[PDB]
């Protein structure tokens, strides 16, 4: 049954918030359930943010190891990634969206928050773990979701992560496969202080039966989207920041070279082919459309 | 303020009474005053007649203040009460429409004319033309706001610094924004000459709107020509390749609907292929 | 005079100054590198809001002919 | 069939696919709470620029009955607006969606309780219970018509386009998909190519069923058919030639820097080994 | 046109000789109607022709195929125009330079439409996007008409096959871009597999 | 006001006209003009009469003339603010104090109402400014020198064609800035690279 996971069982819920199987464990939560609405209003709301980075809450719930996420919602707070616990500024406004939001059938409670990480990839930062280990303290369940919007566009695939933080003192398992990424040289030292500091949720996505329907109907016109693309001057200024960051990680190896760490070069030449290899996927695109809508005459 | 508790209609009757009397005086500020005191009470009121003469009173109120959007909202759902007569609905219309005309340019007035448009009574009033010129963002020539001007109250001629008035105005920054959607660039000269203004005022209200930006665009002096928000490119081709393909669905759609049976059997061939 | 952009008179000025300051102990041994760098500076701040500027007025401006101007200006670009 | 059935008008609209998927969320989480398909009622959302409309995102309405009629809890809406406009300050209220087959009465009646709040706004009905091949999305505009002496509001349907956001469209995409760089990169494209040969065959082969005989002959579709020949090749122009080329021209330099980078450091992993074993460092 | 196709076709079918021939008058003298495909192929008008109302046919000829310019090359035979059937078959004549060429140069527009100065060109091209018939931009500076869509006004039964012809030649097209991204992607696998492959063999003399 | 330091004169004038006020005129009045002027020359208080002691003042119709001032200044109008000095003559341009920045201040008007001017223009004539903010050719250019000179307008003047190009033509330069520090940086790492060989 497709529609199942839509199903919401307030004393089952109830159940397990006082049972807090977590408390046994800290690596009890391994899956992240993703609502396509949630994916899509998130990524939406994240490019929406441009090159700064925007917040917001998200609502689900529990299953066994998984964390449910169902919808999202935008919180108009200033300091995403500079304030600890930014999302504190919201607070009314959240306590006010969610009584509404019951009002019109949105069960779902507080599951998690997400932010946008533009141009620098998924991961947390320093803040980030402050902000998620104070979440963990006081409003467990609670997940962390980042997204890249400027990656998601430029790779035409997304670019989102889910991750939950352990607690001070705690040490992790030798699991941490660690799926590589670039990490700008501004990022990298904060990245690297805070990495072991939490772990990676494995994410997953679902749709209902409507949605599934509704998507097939909706390519027999929305595959005139697919030829009108644009995408190189959509997202321009990210390969442009990514290649003003490539300088100077190039100009680091180069001092690697110099005098006397584990060959900066070879990153450095993985980065800039994922930026060239983006850029030339989006000529592809527009090649693509010249020889279709343009090599036909009279 | 009294001990008498004065029942709601003979309150309502009172500040509507005092309204009609301070817009007879020409004091429309004090007859706002107690019309507004009136829409506390018209709600609780159950006296239909007297709800609806608050409401004609209100919109006149409005109208005179030169609340024009405000008015024609009034004035326009006056027009759809049934128990109005025919004739009285009609000149709430005319009303709503005219002030829907004299309104300060925005998305509350544009929403205004679209409903205004779509009401079919509109056919019958006088104005229609300018209504469906400016609904449609069409160039209004001189002689259409003469005959408009000429259907006018005085208190909706008002007149601003020179003695040209808020319409004549109006209709200019509306034909200098219509001119804006045919043209990338155009001259001063020929502007001018486009909306019957000289190439100064053409070039000097062209200049306010750009600057107020209630138009994009960008002027050259020394070449005499406004440029217009082109939006060109690349970005233009995408949406070009969207019409194509809009036109490829839309086709597609008419050959089904008009002939299925060819439709059909031609599908099967995709499927054969 | 050289922040209100009055060259003539700020140069005029500053020859006048010239010879008197030429006889200063301390002073005199940088006379020409301060002279040449206030002027320099000068015709860059003169420079700095035109995109088009007629040579004539910036001679006249500049107290020198304008093939000695022009020879200056060669130098400015080269460098400068 | 109480609705206008005549004459086109007013704004030309541009639907977001995440409004498809709002209501479609609200449809079906409020038919897995009731155990039944239950009418959904909510807002739209967006900009309007002129007659232009682009519907952005929604959000869900409180509504009760009274009798046999539906009610907009006006309150709620105007709570919600003031919401909503802290997080999305360029967007605007531009009408209403719900659930069900074509209009009916009640959603007259609605209309006109959102005629209320704004001007002109818009109808967007959601089918989810359809029968046909066709993506069950109606937009309407509501005119008000005389019909034996009677003025009377009636719907009158638009035609509409879907949004071009790129990162909407991938979001759609990997959602629409859920399963080398290049083999998976264009597969979206060489499906969106294969549609649009489908279309171009079908029409092609009206034209030639026309042309032939037996086919009904038609003026008017096949005239459509001409003003779409006419419409090839989109943009020929010299700014576009020199823009296309420059974009080229872009990506090429990139790639030439990009292969740079890739052979120094081929250079440099060969150098390396060579001063090993050819070499005593 | 839509309403006006069946609202005059009502009266087609129930008109005679003169009627008909005054009702060719009254629909090239009417706001909207620029197809006259239906009107044309009608039993009632094919009698007009080679008749007492010849130039009556030949002037519906020219409105539903010809230009402006073959008019006035006709002028003597063809039947008085006033100024709004005379604008109409101009924004045809436009419509027929745009189905040509996308931009379209005002010299170009000045000697097919037979006009003196920019303005009255400029305001025949604004009456034509007004009318729905066309859809583009003016460019005053390099004196250029940039148009974006154009409506269809020739039938054409004899040939139609050019229609095919060019709808032919983007089927071939696209058929080329798809094989194109088959082979494409078919080599971006046949290079990756190959190259993984041999880093296998590279990675096996590590053991030697 | 000798010194340079609007500011710190405004919250002097301010300080000295509540003890001036807490005592009584007739220096109470002259203060609040110098009030007026330091708010007018602090770019720009533009509300003297809406603070706390100086509400009731404003009716006054020895200053009366400071609040057309104020009101005028505070618009960015050249015609009312120089009407203003035609009618209240003697009573402005009698002190000296108020007569000596009275030009800074007009020129202070003039630059905001040239930068209200010049925003639509990409090509702007200079005789057309002339005679729009109606002050000599020289002073215009004089003027325009200076100000683009202070980074205050965005642009250049052409002196042969007598005009003000003003700054406009803004593309994706950050790209090839870009391009351009990965081009040296691949430069020298290259040249290091085949360094490493001998
Ligand atoms: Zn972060």
């Amino acid at each position: 049954s497709i529609d199942e996971i839509y199903k919401y069982d307030k004393k089952q819920q109830q159940e397990i918030l006082a049972a807090k199987p977590w408390t046994k464990d800290h690596h009890y939560f391994k899956y992240c359930k993703i609502s396509a609405l949630a994916l899509l209003k998130m990524v939406m709301h994240a490019r929406s943010g441009g090159n700064l980075e925007v917040m917001g809450l998200m609502l689900g719930k529990v299953d066994g190891e998984t964390m449910i996420i169902m919808d999202s919602f935008a919180l108009p707070v200033e300091g995403t990634e500079t304030r600890v616990n930014a999302q504190a500024a919201a607070y009314e406004y959240m306590a006010a969206y969610i009584e509404n939001a019951k009002q019109v059938g949105r069960l779902e409670n507080a599951i998690g928050w997400y932010h946008s990480h533009p141009g620098y990839g998924c991961w947390l930062s320093g803040i980030d773990v402050s902000t998620q280990m104070l979440n963990q303290q006081f409003q467990e369940p609670f997940v962390a979701v980042v997204i890249d919007p400027t990656r998601t566009i430029s790779a035409g695939k997304v670019n989102l992560g889910a991750f939950r933080t352990y607690p001070k003192g705690y040490k992790p398992p030798d699991e941490g496969p660690s799926e590589y990424q670039t990490i700008p040289l501004n990022k990298i030292e904060d990245f690297g202080v805070h990495c072991k500091q939490y772990y990676a949720l494995e994410v997953s996505y679902f749709k209902s039966s409507l949605d599934r329907k509704l998507l097939e109907l909706l390519w027999n016109k929305y595959w005139v989207n697919t030829l009108s693309s644009s995408s190189l001057l959509t997202n321009a200024d990210y390969t442009t920041g990514q290649v003003f960051d490539l300088s100077e990680k190039l100009e680091q190896s180069e001092a690697q070279l110099g005098r006397g760490s584990e060959d900066k070069l070879a990153k450095a030449t993985r980065d800039s082919c994922k930026t060239t290899i983006e850029a030339i996927h989006g000529l592809m695109s527009q090649v693509i459309k010249d020889k279709l809508f343009n090599q036909i005459n009279i | 303020t009294g001990q008498k508790q004065y029942n709601v209609d003979y309150k309502l009757e009172t500040y509507l009474k005092i309204a009609r009397l301070y817009l007879e005086d020409d004091d429309p500020v004090q007859a706002e005053a107690y019309i507004n005191r009136a829409s506390l009470l018209q709600n609780e009121s159950t006296n239909e007649q007297l709800q609806i003469h608050y409401k004609v009173c209100y919109a006149r109120v409005l109208d005179y203040r030169r609340k024009f959007i405000e008015a024609a909202q009034r004035y326009n759902e006056l027009s759809y009460k049934t128990i109005v007569h025919e004739s009285e609905r009609l000149e709430a219309l005319k009303h709503a429409l005219h002030c829907t005309i004299l309104a300060s340019a925005g998305q509350q007035r544009s929403r205004m004319l679209a409903t205004l448009f779509k009401d079919e009574r509109c056919q019958q009033l006088a104005a229609y033309g300018i209504l469906e010129k400016m609904y449609l963002d069409r160039i209004i020539r001189g002689n259409q706001l003469q005959e408009f001007a000429a259907m006018l109250m005085p208190h909706q001629k008002a007149t601003t610094a020179d003695g040209s008035s808020i319409l004549d105005r109006a209709v200019i920054e509306h034909n200098l924004l219509s001119a804006s959607k045919l043209y990338n660039n155009i001259t001063f000269e020929e502007l001018g000459a486009l909306l019957e203004i000289p190439a100064a005022k053409a070039e000097k209200i062209a200049s306010q709107m750009i600057t107020e930006g209630r138009m994009n665009g960008f002027i050259d002096q020394i070449d005499g020509i406004v440029h217009f928000e082109t939006r060109e490119a690349l970005p233009t081709w995408d949406k070009q390749i969207q019409s194509l393909c809009f036109q490829v669905n839309n086709l597609l759609e008419k050959i089904s609907q008009t002939a299925p049976e060819w439709t059909a059997q031609a599908m099967e061939a995709q499927m054969a292929q | 005079k050289f922040y209100e952009s009055k060259y003539a008179s700020c140069l005029k000025m500053l020859d006048e100054m010239k010879d008197n300051l030429l006889l200063d102990m301390y002073l005199a041994p940088h006379v020409r590198t301060l002279y040449t760098q206030i002027r320099n500076r000068a015709l860059i701040q003169y420079f700095s809001p035109y995109v088009s500027a007629d040579m004539h007025r910036m001679a006249a401006a500049f107290n020198t002919t304008v093939a000695a101007l022009e020879d200056e200006l060669t130098q400015l670009i080269l460098e400068g | 069939s109480v609705m206008a059935c005549g004459v086109t008008g007013s704004v030309s609209v541009a639907l977001h696919p995440l409004v498809i998927l709002n209501i479609s969320d609200h449809w079906i989480r409020m038919r897995s709470q009731e155990g039944r398909p239950v009418q959904v009622i909510g807002a739209l959302i967006g900009k309007q620029e002129g007659r232009n409309i682009e519907v952005m995102n929604s959000f869900e309405l409180l509504s009760h009955t009274v009798e046999e009629k539906i009610i907009i809890d006006k309150e709620y809406y105007y709570t919600k607006e003031e919401q909503f406009k802290q997080v999305f300050k360029e967007l605007e209220f531009l009408g209403w969606y719900t659930t069900g087959g074509p209009p009916d009465p009640s959603d007259i009646h609605v209309h006109k309780q959102v005629c209320e709040i704004i001007e002109s706004p818009l109808f967007l009905k959601l089918n989810p219970m359809t029968k046909h091949t066709d993506l069950p999305v109606s937009v309407f505009e509501s005119v008000i018509d005389i019909i034996n002496g009677e003025a009377t509001m009636l719907f009158a349907e638009l035609t509409y386009t879907l949004a071009t956001e790129e990162a909407e469209r991938i979001g759609v995409d990997h959602v629409a998909r859920m399963t080398s760089t290049v083999a998976e990169h264009l597969i979206a494209q060489h499906s969106a190519i294969k549609m649009l040969h489908s279309r171009v065959k079908l029409i092609l082969e009206y034209v030639k069923a026309s042309e032939a005989g037996e086919v009904p002959f038609n003026h008017e579709i096949l005239r459509e058919a001409y003003a779409l020949c006419h419409c090839l090749p989109v943009l020929s122009t010299d700014k576009f030639k020199t823009d296309f080329y420059d974009q080229c021209n872009d990506v090429g330099l990139m790639a030439y820097l990009g292969t740079i980078t890739k052979t120094c450091n081929t250079m440099n992993q060969f150098v390396n080994k060579f001063n090993v074993l050819y070499d005593r460092q | 046109t839509g309403q006006n196709q069946e609202q005059f076709l009502l009266l087609a079918k129930s008109a005679k000789g003169a009627a008909l021939a005054t009702l060719i008058h009254q629909v090239l003298e009417a706001p909207g109607v620029y197809v006259f495909g239906e009107l044309l192929d009608m039993p009632n008008v094919r009698e007009l022709a080679e008749s007492d109302f010849a130039s009556t046919f030949r002037l519906l000829t020219v409105f539903a195929y010809g230009t402006y310019a073959d008019y006035l090359a006709e002028a003597r035979n063809l039947p008085p125009l006033t100024e709004a059937q005379k604008n109409k078959l101009r924004h045809l004549s436009v419509v027929t330079l745009a189905a040509k060429v996308k931009c379209i140069p005002y010299a170009v527009l000045l000697e097919a439409l037979a006009l003196r100065n920019v303005r009255q060109l400029e305001d025949l091209v604004i009456e034509a996007v007004y009318a729905d018939v066309l859809r583009g931009s003016l460019d005053q500076r390099n004196q250029r008409l940039e148009v974006d869509y154009s409506i269809g006004r020739d039938i054409q039964r004899q040939d139609l096959s050019a229609i095919a012809r060019t709808l032919q030649e983007w089927c071939v097209g696209c058929e080329v871009v798809l094989s194109g991204i088959e082979e494409q992607v078919s080599r971006a696998n046949q290079h990756k597999e190959q190259q993984l492959g041999l880093k296998q063999q590279i990675e096996s003399e590590v053991a030697n | 006001l000798r010194e340079g330091e609007f500011e710190k004169a405004h919250t002097d004038f301010f300080e000295a006209f509540k003890n001036y006020d807490e005592s009584g005129s007739p220096r109470r009045t002259t203060c609040l003009k110098y009030l007026v002027l330091a708010n007018m020359l602090m770019k720009s208080g533009i509300n003297p009469f809406d603070s706390q002691e100086a509400k009731p003042y404003k009716n006054d119709p020895e200053i009366l003339a400071m609040t057309n001032l104020v009101s005028a200044y505070q618009n960015n109008d050249i015609t009312e603010f120089e009407k203003i000095l035609k009618t209240n003559h003697s009573n402005i341009m009698d002190d000296p104090f108020i007569r000596e920045h009275i030009e800074e201040l007009l020129r202070n008007i003039r630059t905001q109402v040239l930068i209200k001017l010049i925003k639509p223009y990409t090509r702007i004539h200079i005789p057309f400014i002339s005679k729009e903010l109606n002050i000599d050719v020289a002073d215009v250019e004089s003027l325009l020198v200076q100000c683009i000179l202070d980074n205050t307008i965005h642009g250049r003047i052409d002196q042969v064609n007598q005009l003000l190009e003003l700054d406009h033509q803004k593309r994706g330069g950050a790209r090839y800035t870009a391009l351009d520090k990965w081009t040296n940086q691949l430069n020298s790492l290259n040249q290091a690279v085949v360094s490493k060989l001998a």
